[PDB]
């Protein structure tokens, strides 16, 4: 559940 | 460094649609187009969003939540913001090879989802909004909705969300008015923000419509149809505490 938002939050930009 | 030009830096890119325009236009044509460019836009959002100080510092799962209650109230802001800077009209810079104009605007269904997106521009160009107090103001709409029974690091939150409410005040001082017409511009600008969460209820109840009737064949990218699946349940179980600045 909200799969791509927590990756996008938890990677490194 | 000061706290409004550390918001300035982390603005996000100019985005193109990637709109043929040798091809005529068709509503269904334009609102795919948008909606592909959004999810864009959204995960912009969210390296804006881990860029803005104090954010980081919160739970991740307020992290989540607030990127997932504001996402259409920092798109419409950032759109309106950049609809009053390029036109002066009634235009809505989406993207440079994508503005929708007056006979865009004549198009099926156009105007009723475009018109929310207009009265933010038009309230912005209307209050002669700085560069400076659109960026408190942004920030500020990222922290303008939270859980009915709150944030994770709410105590936190509601430190962070006062740091930048007196940021907005800095920013309303700098027009080098008098404290009775700084008083003014605060309750003006406030009372947009507190506006905001009003255009947004128009917007997605349109938007949560389109993405739910699979039968208008109109497509959402992931990042977009990841915080509808989201927010869907959230607004018909009342799990959303919309703050407001006025009563
Ligand atoms: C998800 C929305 N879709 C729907 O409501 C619909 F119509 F499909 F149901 C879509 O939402 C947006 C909102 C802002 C957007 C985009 C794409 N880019 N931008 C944007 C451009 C410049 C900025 F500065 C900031 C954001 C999509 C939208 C499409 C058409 C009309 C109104 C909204």
């Amino acid at each position: 559940e909200n799969a791509l938002l927590r990756y996008l939050l938890d990677k490194d930009d | 460094p000061t706290l409004v030009s550390l918001l300035e830096v982390i603005e996000p890119e100019v985005l193109y649609a990637g709109y043929d325009s040798s091809v005529p236009d068709s509503t269904w044509r334009i609102m795919t187009t948008l909606n592909m460019l959004g999810g864009r836009q959204m995960i912009a959002a969210v390296k804006w969003a881990k860029a803005i100080p104090g954010f980081r510092n919160l739970h991740l799962d307020d992290q989540m939540t607030l990127l997932q209650y504001s996402w259409m109230s920092l798109m419409a802001f950032a759109l309106g913001w950049r609809s009053y800077r390029q036109s002066s009209a009634n235009l809505l810079c989406f993207a440079p090879d994508l503005i929708i104009n007056e006979q865009r605007m004549t198009l099926p269904d156009m105007y009723d989802q475009c018109k929310h997106m207009l009265y933010v521009s038009s309230e912005l160009h209307r209050l002669q909004v700085s560069y400076e107090e659109y960026l408190c103001m942004k920030t500020l709409l990222l922290l303008s909705s939270v859980p009915k029974d709150g944030l994770k690091s709410q105590e936190l939150f509601d430190e962070i969300r006062m740091t930048y409410i007196k940021e907005l005040g800095k920013a309303i001082v700098k027009r080098e008015g008098n404290s009775s017409q700084n008083w003014q511009r605060f309750y003006q600008l406030t009372k947009l923000l507190d506006s905001m969460h009003e255009v947004v209820e128009n917007l997605l109840n349109y938007c949560f419509q389109t993405f739910l009737d699979k039968t208008m064949s109109i497509e959402f990218p992931e990042m977009l149809a990841e915080i509808i699946t989201n927010q869907i349940p959230k607004y018909s179980n009342g799990n959303i505490k919309k703050l407001l600045f006025h009563q």
